[PDB]
Order: C-alpha cells, then structure tokens, then sequence
RNA sequence: UCGAACCACCUAGUAGCUGGUUCACAUCGAAGUUUCCCUCAGGAUAGCUGGUGCUAGUAGAAGUAUUGUGCGGUAAAGCAAAUGAUUAGAGGGACCUAUUCUCAAACUUUAAAUGUGCAAACAAACCGUGCCUUAGCCAACUGCAAGGCCGGAAAGAAAAGAAUUAGAGGCACCAAGUGGGCCUUCUUCGGUAAGCGGAGCAGGCGAUGCGGAAUGAACCGCUUAGGGAUAUGUGGCGUCAAAACUUAUGGGCUCAUUCUCGAUACGUGAAAAGGGUUGGUGGAUUCCACCGGCCCCGAAAAUGGAUGACGCU
RNA sequence: CGGGUAAACGGCGGGAGUAACUAUGACUCUCUUAAGGUAGCCAAAUGCCUCGUCUUCCAAUUAGAGACGCGCAUGAAUGGA
RNA sequence: GGGCGGCAUAUCUGUUACACGACAACGCAGGUGUCCUAAGGCGAGCUCAGUGGGAAUCUCACGUAGAACACAAGCGUAAAAGCUUGCUUGAUUAACGAUUUCCAGUACGAAUCGAGACUGCGAAAGCAAGGCCAGCGAUCCUUUGCGAAGAAUAGGAAAUAUGAACAAAUCAUACCAGAGGUGUCAGAAUAAUUACCACAGGGAUAACUGGCUUGUGGCGGCCAAGCGUUCAUAGCGACGUCGCUUUUUGAUCCUUCGAUGUCGGCUCUUCCUAACCUAGCGCCGCAGAAGACGCUAAGGGUUGGAUUGUUCACC
RNA sequence: GAGUACGACCACACUUGAGUGAAAACACCAUAUCCCGUCCGAUUUGUGAAGUUAAGCACUCACAGGCUCAGUUAGUACUGAGGUCAGUGAUGACUCGGGAACCCUGAGUGCCGUACUCC
RNA sequence: GCGCGGACAGUAGAGCAGGGGAUCCCCGUGCUUGGCGAGUCCGCGCACCA
C-alpha cells in the first residue's frame, strides 16, 4: 500500500502537450498583495514550494507574502466543517484569479452611471427582453420531414 | 531512415523567438528580472551592454509585461561629439560609453551634481553603497551571453558607470589587471587600458612595421596623443551629457492575396496537363 | 560513506564566532557507570529472588546505526556534534577521491 | 481439455492485452488474416460481402481460425481459390485468463480472444459477380462457426477500397486513383505538382 | 470421586464471553464509518443522537440554480499523431517510403456529460492624487506597502429570462447507544459462476407498519395522533374478490394433444437452429429470394399440483 | 583442548559405462560419508505405487499359502532369524 | 475455517479509481530499512541517445531529448535539472516563527514558506541550510555535548542550579540538545505437545444433509472438413458453436455447534426416464438369421455367486 | 518603408527548398603586442577596417510539410434524469436535457511595446 | 560489551608452490597507525535493564 506525497499525480502535475518549460517572465513579474484573490495551480515544472495535490484548482485569499513565496488560505471540508488551510507555496505556483472580475466590473458600471446622472448627460438605452412577442416575416419557409434518403444513408455498407 | 518526418514537426515545440535567434539567455533574464516579493513590484534597473562588431551599446532599462522600458541609452558611436573619434569598440570607448550613459541617466533623474562619482579615472576599487546618506542610484549589470573573462569590455562599461555615479554592484575579480594568484588588482594596469596605452603602444608598433590602425594612420594620430584625447573626451561628457551628433518611400514587396496565388496554382496545373 | 578528517564549520563561541576549523572523531558512547542513579535502582531491584526484573530487548532489527561526529575547534575545547545518516561503512578518509 | 467458450462470452472487464505487464499469452490459434490471393489486384475484384456483428461479445480466437478454414474449403470446392480474397478483420488481442471464489484468485492466461461490437466488420470477401452464390453459402458457414448473431450484407463499396463500387470505374478511367495494392486512394488535389497529383 | 482424592477456607476468585434485568405516555432519535491499540467477539477517538443552554431574532445561511472566473483526462475518439501491440499488399531476403487490417487497466495528440474551487456591496468594496504614523520598499517622492483618522457616494444592487427558500446566524457545556451490517440502482475489480467475494455514488431495510405485486425484510405506491366524508396512488374491474351485473355504437393478431399456448415488471421456465398464419421489402411473370408479428418445434427428473385457483378462445 | 566408550542416544550413499543375439552387469571410472545396511528376512502386524508379478488354493480368490525383491520407509539386545 | 505458505503488519511509484479530493480485495506490475565528501552547494563552458558521409578513435551535417539524473515508477528538465570542469562544506547553526501531508485535524516520518548567525559560489542578479518527492522510532534507562576565561561589595542587562544546620573538594542529580530501539515499525521480555485432555463461547468459522453455482463430471443440439468401395449425414462427426441436468467433484459459507446420529449392507415402499427386456412403429449398408439407429411408451420386469467393509470394479 | 538593442505573447513566428535586398545598421570579415583562453585567436578574449552581401539576417514564392482559427464529421459517439419500457439476453430505442473527437475541407502564415538610428 | 591467543617462527628467518645438475644442495617467497602505545578479521572463555 502506497499513499504518497504526490501519489496519484501522473496527469495531474504533468505539462500539458507542446506547452513544456520553465516559468515565464510575466509570471515573474506579477505583484502580489495580501488580500489578493489567487489560483493555486501547481506548475510541474518547478517543484519547489508545490501545492499538494488538493489544493491544485483551488482559490483562495493571500494572508502573507515572503521573498519568494505566497501564503494563502484554502476552504477545506472535512467532515461536518470546511477548514481555512494556510499553505505555502513559491510564486510560481499562484495566478492572479479573476474570482471578482465580474463583480468589479458591475461596480465601475454603477460608479459611471451614478457620475453620468450627477451630470445629466444620456443614459444609455435600456436592452429589451428577447422573450417578448411579435410579428415573424420569414424569407424563406421549408418543410421539416423525414425522408426516403435519411433512412437509407444513414446505413453503412 | 527519417527523423524529419510529419510526427516529427506535429511534437515539435518551438524554442522562444529571442532563444532560438540565439539572443536572451532566459535562465539568466529571469533571475536578472526577479525581485523579492514583498518588494511589491518597485523599480528595478539593469544595466544591459551589448558590444557589436563596430558599436558599443548601453541602456538602463526596466522590466515590464508589456516590454521592457528603456530609460536611458548611451551609444559607443555617438561618441565623436565628445573628441575619442577611433577606436570606438575598445576599452578606453567602452569606458566612456559606460560614464556617459551614467551622466545622461543621472542628469535624467535630477540627482546629478549630487553624485559626481570620481573625477578622475585611477583604476582602483570601491565598494559600492547599497542598501543590502542619501543613496545612488542603482543598476545591475547585464552581460547577457557574452564570456565573463577578466578584462572584458562589458566591465569596462560598468567602470565607467561606477566612475560616472553609479552603484552597480560588482567585484574588481574581472577589471583588467586582476591577478587571481595574489587576489588583488593592479590599479595602474586598469587605468592604462582605460586611457588606451595598450593601444598606443600596438599602433606605435603597427607604425614601426612599416591593414591595421589604417583609419589611424590615414590621420596622423600620433601614438602619444591617445591619452589626453580620453581625458578631454571624459572632461567633455561631463560638461554636457546631452549632446549628442549633429543633425516616404517604400521598398516593401507586394504579397499576392490567397486568390492571387491560387489562381497562379491552377493556371500551373492547366499549363501541366496541356504540355502532357 | 567516506568522511574528511578535518573540517571547516562556524564555530559558534565568543573565542573564533566565525567559520574555523574542526577536527574530525566518531562518537562512541561511554562506559555505563556502576553508580548511575538507574543502575542503583536497577541493582536494587534485581537482588533477591524473584529472577529477571525487567524486559531484556532480543527482537533487534536495525543492521546500522546513526553516526555522530565530535568536532573540535582548533581555538577553543569547545566540541560540538553532528548526526549523519545511518550507514554500514563510516570511514574517515583524505585521499578525496 | 479446453473450458467452453461460453463460460468467457460475458466480457464486462477492462481490456487485458499481451503486455510487459502480463507474461505467459500463448499465441493466438488464427495467423492468416488473409485467404485466397491477396495479391489480386482491386480492379479484379468489384464485389464485397462482409459479415456484420450484431451484439457486444467476445470471439475466441479458435472460432475464428475455424471461419476462415470452413470459408476456404468451401470456396475451394465450390470455385476456385484465385477468385475470391477473404479478410479476417477481428483480431483477438484480449487474453483470457484461467483460475487453476479462493485466496490469491487472480488467474494465469490460458487464451486470447477479439472484444468485438454491435455493426463491427468480422469478414470481408472480396469477389466477382459470378461467384456471389459461393460467397453467400461460404460465408453462412463460416458464420455458423461464430458466436451470437451475424448479419451478411453486400457491401456497396469497390472491393476493399472506399469508393463505390459504381463510381470506381469512371475516376479510374479519370485517372484520379492511385494504385497501390489491394487497396486505391484517392487524389486529393494538394501538395507539389508531381507527374501523380495532376489529375 | 483420580492426566492430581476428599473436606473447610482464601472465594460472591476473574470472565473483552452466554443467559437474565420488574410501571405508564410525552418530546426527540441513531450506528455498523474514521484514527490508534498483541488490535479483529473488546476498547479509546471523531462522526451520527439527546439534554443543557449562551448570544443583539432574519446576522457570518444553503447536499439547488444562474452569471462570471479557475481546476480535470474518465466516457468517447486515435493508431492516416508519440510510446507499445498488429494483418497485408505497393512502390525504392532484408531494410526503408507512403498506408492499411486491428487495439491498450498500468498509451495518447483531442476531449464530453455528470462534477468540483472562488465571486456575486452593510466589520467588506469604491472615490479623495484628503490628513497622521512607520527602524517597511524604492536613488528619492507628493510614488508603492501597512495601520488608522477625516469626508463623499452608495439602482443596498438598474436593465438584459438576471434566482429561490416551511431562508434567525454564531458559540459552548455534559452525556448515551453504535464502531458484525445487509439490499437495490448506475459504475464496477477478482471469480466459469454463485442467494460469492471487494469498492464508488445515491436511496433503502435494519428501526416500519399501511396499500399493491397470490406469497416474499429490501420491489411498486405511500410512509404512520384517533375518527368521518370526499378524491386518488400503485394495482385492478368473469367468479373467488370491491369494481365494465362479461363496457364500447374500438382496430388488428393468435389454436395450443399428458411439457399443458398465453396472461411471469423486479423474478422466479431458456438458446443456437428451424416451420401454420398474416404483415413488409426488393426482382422476375401468380413465384424468387429476404425481413418482421403471433403460434409451433428445438424443450428430459425424480410425492400430486399450480398464469394464486376455477376457468377463459 | 586431548583420549575412551554404541547390549549410550542413535546412524548405516548416489551416477555412468561395460560380456560373440537381446538383456543384466561379475568388471571399470567417478562424486562422495563418521560409517555407507553385513548375516538374515519380506508386498511381513513394516511396500506408497498395489487388487505388485508367478505358482497354488476355487466354477469364479482385492482373501489365504509358497515363491520373487528396483525394500516409498526390512535388518541385527532401538535385538535379527 | 484453521494449519502450511505468504505479508496484503511500517512504507513508495503506476494501475485498480468511476476527468476535484477520498476510495477495498491474500487485486495487478514493481520498489523500500540502503547508497553518496560527491552522487551535496555554486559558477562557467558544453549537448545527449542515435543516424549519415568520410580517415591502414578522429572528423563534418542531422538529431525535441528517442539519453542522463545511485536505486522501483511517475513527473520534470536542453546555452539544464544532463556531461565536463573550478573551488567549496547551506549535509553547519538556525531565538520553542508559521504551514502541508497522515489526521482525531494528535504525535512520528517526510515536506513547504520564512526570520537571525556564520559561510560557499558568482562580475552580478542570485542560488544553497543535503542528494524534491520512500529510505525510519515514544516513556523509562544508559550515554555524550553545551553552561570558555575575565570581570561585579552583590545577584543586577550580564556569574548554570541542587544535595534542604552549612562550608570546601569530590561523587551524584537537574535543566537544554543529541546518540544507543523497539521491522508486531503509536514501541510486552517468550519453545513445543495433548488421541488423557478441560472451560467460556461461537453456526461471526470448518467437517455431514439441504440452498445458490456448474468450472469439473454427466447428457444433448446446430454447422459440416472428413470416415464410410463410391456417396457429409445407414451408421459418426473433426474444429467450431449453443444448451440441458444436479446421478461427480470443486467453489461458497446461507441454516444448524444449550447436538438434525455419520459409510456400506440388509429390509421395505414409492417416484423419474436420458428404454436393458417386454408391446407397437419407422429406418438401415434391411436377402434371411443376427443386429444398428430412432419414435410412442416407465404398465410389468431387471437374478445366483468368488475376492473386497466397501459404493465402484471384474470374474 | 526599414535597422539595431532590450523585450512581452511564444510556430499564423517552425522546417524544407528556391528568389530579391535602397540607406543606415547587422554580420561575415582582418589580425594577435598587450587583458584573457585554447591541442587548435576554430570557440573565446583583445586591437581593428582592407573587402563582401557569398552566407547569417530581413522580405517574396511553393495547388510544400507543420501550425492557428473555422466549417464538415454530427445532434453522430458518449452522457445527467425516467419507465411495472422492448428484448431470453447481450443490448436497444424512446422521454426531459447536455453534447464530442479523428479523417476531410475553407481561410490564414506572427503580433504588441521601450529607446535609438536610416529613408 | 571484557579479556585473551593468531593474522609458520620472529629481534624479517622457517616451511614450500615454480627454477640446474646427479631423494641431496642452490634461487625465491614472504595484519595496520604512531615514539615500544592506539585500530581491522578469526576464533575461545566470559556481560547482557533503553
Ligand atoms: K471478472
Ligand atoms: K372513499
Ligand atoms: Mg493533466
Ligand atoms: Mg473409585
Ligand atoms: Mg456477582
Ligand atoms: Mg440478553
Ligand atoms: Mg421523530
Ligand atoms: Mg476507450
Ligand atoms: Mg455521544
Ligand atoms: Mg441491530
Ligand atoms: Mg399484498
Ligand atoms: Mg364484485
Ligand atoms: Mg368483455
Ligand atoms: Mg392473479
Ligand atoms: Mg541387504
Ligand atoms: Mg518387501
Ligand atoms: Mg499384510
Ligand atoms: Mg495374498
Ligand atoms: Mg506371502
Ligand atoms: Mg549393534
Ligand atoms: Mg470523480
Ligand atoms: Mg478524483
Ligand atoms: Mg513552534
Ligand atoms: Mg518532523
Ligand atoms: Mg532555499
Ligand atoms: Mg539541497
Ligand atoms: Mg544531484
Ligand atoms: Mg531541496
Ligand atoms: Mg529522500
Ligand atoms: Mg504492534
Ligand atoms: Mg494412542
Ligand atoms: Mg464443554
Ligand atoms: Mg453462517
Ligand atoms: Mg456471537
Ligand atoms: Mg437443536
Ligand atoms: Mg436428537
Ligand atoms: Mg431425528
Ligand atoms: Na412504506
Ligand atoms: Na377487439
Ligand atoms: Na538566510
Ligand atoms: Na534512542
Ligand atoms: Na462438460
Ligand atoms: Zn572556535
């Protein structure tokens, strides 16, 4: 019986086809703050500072950064309550996650219709429900049957 | 058998642009590029020399996602505006590329005549003030994939950067006249080169044998005469820094559109059949 | 696993406080005493009758042991040990080849 | 003697292939995977039958060896033996295994059989007109030799090639077809223009 | 009385084992799983349960959606893509070159469905280049980092299918029984197979009856204070047996002789193969081949017997 | 350490060739032990194969007796005959 | 079932495993208790395995890694994570900092992110507190290292503490960090036999009947290469394939362990048919006689003996 | 319209063949007294400028191979939910939903920054 | 673990494998580290609380 560090990780922690190498520069060159929102998605390539495999496609906020590293706490259930794991990890093994991008841009649009309103200027038009009725002029109208030729193409041989 | 076929260039996956241009050394770049962390992405400067066949280059540049920023560049070619108007890719020309590019990027800054750095070129070591008064400004050195030997021409930049108000960390080991027995430099040695007594005393040679240092004797460019020309030319660039030399059509070929080209494909194929 | 003989190591102390070096000897325990408080105790308890008192360990199962190295400081007295890997052949050698 | 195949017509388990991890496979009973004349050319042969599988099984490999020599026989007798090209298209390549409900269960192999599917390909007899009767009756017997249920149907194909058999002639005679073998491709109109490719 | 006599006593010896354990009804209500243990017929330990409550009662909610943003290599697909297996020809005995017959739990370029993290405005976020503080970063800074203070604005989250809630969140304390499970649905591993053995997900029985499948722990329906009325579910409506007192002013098909044709969801009587009747497809001049339906043959076991019985055409 | 002692406990071998037909093997080479089962006895209350093979006993004998011995695993006061 | 065997007892890859994580079998294929002063650290150069042309190993082109990285496997890596080489000891210390994996969210083992010291390499940015991920160990006991000197009028910011009337020197303890080991690896100090046997229990578990299964045994079909002078089918029937039966044995462990009397024979009754004889009937290679094969048929019948406990056997 | 240096994404950029290239660059190039390193100034290091676009490099071309994005394959394969559904069964269709891949075919063949320089 | 004897006799000789002449003679051959103290392997006889 064998359970592992990284049992059970040969697809997981393996680089995906004719995209094998070291991390890159933008990588290097991403700031990363506590209160951040990250992904942890281990980087096989590194294998230092390497999430466990649980914690691979999770996201989670940034407590602390060091030099070369990144803390983050993980929501981890187990049993009848979800846990706030700190891990460890370098780096190059956390993406900026764009969890809120939504969300941000939602309160920027309200920021810019409240200032266009302070200011009178024209709201923009309000889009239309798709679900409401009217009247079809169609182009062109074709019978929907099942023909001979169905039937006997579908057939191999 | 093959090895270049179909499957072959399916694996394949292509090296970066500037590695297979054979021109970054990326393990290099990136813990050139690298910074702590918790520094949250502040300024960080190298200082990149790339000398080429006939041009010495030099830039302060700064690292960013979309490319990287060039704050200040100073030009082995650009020095004639300053006196030195031979030689222009050895020592002596890569000294005095490094101190104009320290005096035109300090200038740039504000901070000079704050940081003067030494006046007069002795050849001799001090240690830089880093962080790791009020603190210079600071640049790491680049090489990029040129051989770090003693005497090379990329530290002869950097002693000019120093000697122009720099703080780019270094050790003397590769300043030329470091002799690694004893662990110490020769001071003299270093300030010979880079007044160019060396080549001085090779053209004074080269004028005793009676195709090279031709630009030279074209002119009379008396071997006796080099240094006071270095001395006044570094005299002259820290005068005046931003001084510089003194000041559509198109070539471009036609691509043939998709359509172009296939038609041309079925005209060869119709002349083809016909001939056969 | 061959070993230096000596060694060059931060010393630790007010003496050298710096990297210095050390003089190479393996551990080797020393001799139990007879009048260690748990061999008093345990002489106590094994006289008179009753046989064996305590367990005797038989179901050994370990074939190498952890090396430890004294190293000396050439300034001071100062020893200091070190815990390598266990390992069947520890030799001290110079030859570094 | 030899456990009925009956008792290994279930299937339900993970493919088990002669690997490195699994040793001792004895070879399969059938190797000729191609009876009559292979070498005839496509244009001799315009007539195709193949035998259809009709269920999801497993066919050992002796029932296969035994299909192709009751297809050859009768071909033999009843026609000749350079008018007809018969492929074997199933390949037993799952190994069958043997416990010789017990400790440490897990059996050796002792045979190898094809997984074989519903609308799979089993035969494919490659004839000419005249001798379709024969290849009919041929190919039942060789289907009684098979378990579950087959279906014998013409293929409307050129032989074995991928054309129909009604437009083969006019793109050969078209010289769009190249010809290789027992089977022809056809050609596409890409790549350099060689003295092939024109067409 | 003997592979260690008898009598009294230590001795009510100890027992993780077997057996027993005395009134009512009321509110709630499990577990056979995890980790450790000379542990496997037993304990500790967490979970499941009860009793206490504490706290500002709609709060820091969710076995569910949606939208936005991440994770994945199973099903499928592939071998004319890498690694392995593999049949045959063709062009330059073998080698090569283009492919072609077949394919993999410990192969894979690609790649679902179902899933699984995060977010979706009240201790938060946004705006001011607002102030203070710092042995933090930066060459310095009015830049970056961190903690605060002072204010402004807040569809309190528009519109575009643009959620919903029998939607008060938090926090403790003290304890019980369990720690032999078993069945089913999909997914499955070992096994020829098993009412066999082992797992994943979820519902069950166990602990639960009631209605129905004649009968059955687990199937269908429905789950339960004790009573009426009305209406259903599953299942039925020839008698047994409530309901077509054998309904229609519905269409077809089916004949069966000692095994009884059929009326058998789960499930509890079958195949390869073949032949009365009445349907279909494709040809030839009514017959030729082929494909269905129902029926028949293939179809042999021991007390007399079982669509539940009678019987029904 | 060195001697003695089996009517002390006990123990007591194989494979690889050979004689004018076939056999089996007096003979020989070898590997080998502390010694290699001697005199006897036996499918025996001891023989797996086995209901061994031959003779005799009967109409017919997995029984009985007499022989034979490649003896799974007979045998000498663990006393043999 | 137990025993014998094995280790599924501590533990690592791949698969089992069902595209988060988790997931069992005495499931599958393999590993582990070591090994390395370099096989650790760093810098710099270089490119590997294989091909092809050429010189009675050397050369020039190709070469996405098809090599290598101690050891099993997976992953990763090409101006390197491989090879060579230069100088090094970050394989040290590290104020009880935090964290992951196992998980009770306890330790142990392995990891990850750090802060300080002193350093190695490097021009520098940097990179290193072992060789990524398996390679290991509680209490008590034993044993080693650390608490250099020199200072203080007085226990302080800075002098290790104690042996309880107290002072010196021994000796013995103590506080921190390690070593010596528990492989049943959260850690007793352990040989057999019982048919002379005993107890508490167990149908949680074997042996006998019954039940499921039917591999094995038994009995049949289909197809048709052949055998039959000839001729596939009078008779039989390779190689394939589909059944049936519980008259064999295996597999399982559902019932029974506060007990279901256990082989054979004898005696006696009944049932089945896959028919030996007896009744009818087809068919043959059926001249007759004798027979073969099949169909309906289980109403009736189916012995006496030698050896053997036998059932079987065979005389 | 270009070039150089540093670059971001990392083939629409790669590979193989051919063709063209203004200026300025880039580079081939010439050479070893010095710094430095080699068996070998080959590489590398220093100093240079007589020549050349021959190669590198940049742009063009190929019914080129790869690659990228589409379509076709195909509502097919597979799949979440359902039935006292069909079938002896293997399986299959149906009902409410989700929905591929290869083959093949169409188009395309880098792009965005910082500084400096040439038309 | 504690002690002993030995790496043939020793304070470098002896046995003897291979060498010339008639079994004789002659060439050869042979535990570590330190200024007599401290380690490695065989045996013996003895100790056994993680
Ligand atoms: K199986
Ligand atoms: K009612
Ligand atoms: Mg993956
Ligand atoms: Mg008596
Ligand atoms: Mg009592
Ligand atoms: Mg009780
Ligand atoms: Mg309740
Ligand atoms: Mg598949
Ligand atoms: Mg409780
Ligand atoms: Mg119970
Ligand atoms: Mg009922
Ligand atoms: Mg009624
Ligand atoms: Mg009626
Ligand atoms: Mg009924
Ligand atoms: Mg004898
Ligand atoms: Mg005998
Ligand atoms: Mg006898
Ligand atoms: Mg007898
Ligand atoms: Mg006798
Ligand atoms: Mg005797
Ligand atoms: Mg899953
Ligand atoms: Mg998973
Ligand atoms: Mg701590
Ligand atoms: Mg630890
Ligand atoms: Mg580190
Ligand atoms: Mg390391
Ligand atoms: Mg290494
Ligand atoms: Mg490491
Ligand atoms: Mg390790
Ligand atoms: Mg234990
Ligand atoms: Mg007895
Ligand atoms: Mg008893
Ligand atoms: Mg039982
Ligand atoms: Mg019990
Ligand atoms: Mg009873
Ligand atoms: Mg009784
Ligand atoms: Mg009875
Ligand atoms: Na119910
Ligand atoms: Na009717
Ligand atoms: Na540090
Ligand atoms: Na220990
Ligand atoms: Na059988
Ligand atoms: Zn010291």
């Amino acid at each position: 019986h064998s359970y592992g560090y990284k049992s059970g990780t040969r697809h997981l922690f393996a680089k995906k086809f004719r995209k094998h190498g070291v991390p890159s520069v933008s990588t290097i060159l991403t700031n990363i703050k506590v209160g951040d929102y990250v992904d942890v998605v281990a980087d096989s390539a590194v294998r230092e500072g390497m999430p466990h495999k649980y914690y691979h496609g999770r996201t989670g906020i940034v407590w602390n950064v060091t030099p070369r590293g990144v803390g983050v706490i993980i929501n981890k259930p187990v049993r009848t309550r979800t846990l706030r794991k700190r891990i460890c990890v370098r780096f190059e093994h956390v993406r900026k996650s764009r969890c809120q991008e939504a969300f941000k841009a939602k309160e920027h649009q309200f920021q810019a219709y409240l200032a266009a309103k302070k200011a009178g200027k024209a709201l923009p038009p309000l889009q239309k429900s798709s679900r409401l009725g009217g009247i079809v002029r169609p182009k062109n109208v074709e019978v929907l049957a099942r023909r001979v030729a169905d039937y006997e193409a579908m057939v191999p041989y | 058998k093959v090895v270049k076929n179909k499957a072959y260039f399916k694996r394949f996956q292509v090296k970066y642009r500037r590695r297979r241009e054979g021109k970054t050394d990326y393990h290099a770049r990136r813990q050139m590029v690298l910074q702590d962390k918790t520094k949250f992405g502040s300024p960080k400067y190298r200082l990149v020399v790339r000398i080429t066949n006939k041009d010495i280059i030099a830039q302060i540049v700064q690292a960013k996602i979309v490319g990287d920023e060039v704050v200040m560049a100073a030009y082995a070619h650009e020095l004639p505006a300053f006196g030195i108007e031979h030689g222009l890719t050895n020592y002596a020309a890569a000294y005095a590329t490094g101190l104009l590019l320290a005096r035109r990027t300090l200038a740039k800054l504000g901070i000079a005549d704050k940081f003067q750095g030494a006046k007069e070129a002795d050849g001799s070591y001090s240690a830089v003030r880093t962080k790791k008064e009020r603190f210079p400004f600071k640049a790491i050195l680049d090489v990029g994939l040129a051989r770090t030997t003693t005497g090379a021409r990329v530290f002869g930049v950097l002693k000019g950067a120093v000697d122009g108000g720099m703080a780019v960390p270094h050790r003397p080991n590769r300043f030329p006249g470091y002799n690694k027995e004893k662990s110490s430099l020769d001071a003299k040695v270093h300030r010979d080169r880079i007044f160019g007594k060396h080549v001085a005393d090779y053209l004074k040679q080269v004028k005793e044998e009676a195709v090279q240092f031709s630009k030279y004797m074209a002119a009379k460019v008396l071997p006796e005469s080099i240094e006071g020309m270095y001395k006044k030319a570094h005299a002259a660039i820290r005068a005046d820094p931003s001084k510089s030399l003194p000041k559509h059509k198109s070539y471009k070929t036609k691509k043939l559109s998709g359509a172009e080209k296939r038609a041309a494909a079925k005209a060869k194929v119709a002349a083809i059949r016909e001939r056969l | 696993v061959n070993y230096p003989k000596k060694k060059v190591m931060h010393c630790g102390d007010a003496r050298c406080n710096a990297h210095k070096s050390f003089k190479v000897v393996q551990y080797k325990a020393g001799k139990a005493r007879l009048f260690a408080r748990g061999k008093r105790r345990y002489d106590r308890k094994q006289s008179g009758y009753g046989g064996q008192t305590k367990p005797v360990f038989h179901k050994k199962a370990k074939t190498t042991k952890k090396i430890v190295l004294k190293l000396q400081c050439s300034g001071c007295k100062s020893i200091r040990q070190v815990v390598l890997k266990r390992t069947k052949h520890f030799e001290l050698n110079d030859k570094k080849k | 003697a030899r456990r009925p195949s009956r008792c290994y017509r279930f299937c339900k388990n993970k493919p088990y292939p002669k690997s490195r991890f699994c040793r001792g496979v004895p070879d399969p009973k059938i190797r000729n995977f191609d009876i009559g004349r292979r070498r005839a050319t496509v244009d001799e042969f315009p007539v195709c039958i193949h035998v259809v599988s009709r269920e999801l099984e497993q066919i050992a490999s002796e029932a296969l060896e035994a299909a192709r020599i009751q297809a050859n026989k009768y071909m033999v007798k009843r026609a000749n033996k350079d008018v007809f090209h018969m492929r074997t298209r199933a390949h037993p390549f799952h190994v069958l295994r043997i416990n010789k409900g017990m400790r440490g269960a897990f059996g050796k192999p002792n045979g190898v059989c094809a997984r074989v599917r519903i609308g799979q390909i089993l035969l494919s007899m490659r004839t000419k007109e005249a001798y379709v009767p024969q290849a009919f009756e041929a190919l039942r017997r060789a289907k009684m030799k098979f378990p579950g249920r087959q279906i014998i149907v013409m293929s409307k194909y050129w032989g074995f090639t991928n054309i129909l058999r009604t437009e083969y002639e006019a793109l050969r005679d078209a010289g769009k077809l190249e010809q290789r073998g027992t089977h022809c491709k056809l050609i596409a109109p890409k790549g350099k223009i060689t003295m092939r490719n024109v067409m």
